[PDB]
């Protein structure tokens, strides 16, 4: 059920994230 | 819109003055540039209470009469149309996934 924002994740979505910020202290999944 | 029809004139009396032998340069009417129907661009169930993939489907259809010009109901085309760059309102709630 889940998995189905992972399909998506592959591609840029928000359920999963890529902040356009500096690793793990903002960017951040 | 309004605007242009100054710098038509302008333009429109050079060649006016410049060849006379060549006379009554055409010019569209007025109504041409008035009319705003003549140009491409010019019940609703709460989103928030739907199922996911029912969104997707209702934010598609939004999407394809998008396209071709107008908008749909649950994304706005706004009439801002400031300086040249066109601007679009989405729904406020949605799911953020969709949304972007």
């Amino acid at each position: 059920e889940l998995v189905k924002d992972v399909l998506n994740v592959l591609i840029g979505v928000v359920s999963a994230t890529f902040s356009l910020c500096q690793p793990a202290q903002a960017f951040v999944v | 819109l309004q605007q242009s029809l100054e710098l038509k004139r302008k333009m429109l009396r050079d060649k006016q003055n410049k060849k006379n032998s060549g006379q009554h340069l055409p010019i569209f009417p007025a109504w041409v540039y008035e009319r705003p129907a003549l140009i491409g661009d010019f019940t609703a169930l709460p989103i928030g209470t739907l199922p996911l993939a029912s969104q997707e489907s209702a934010v598609v259809e939004d999407l394809l009469y998008v396209l071709v010009g107008v908008d749909g109901r649950y994304v706005s085309a706004q009439p801002l149309a400031g300086r040249q760059s066109r601007t679009f309102l989405v729904d406020p709630n949605l799911d953020l996934s969709i949304r972007e």
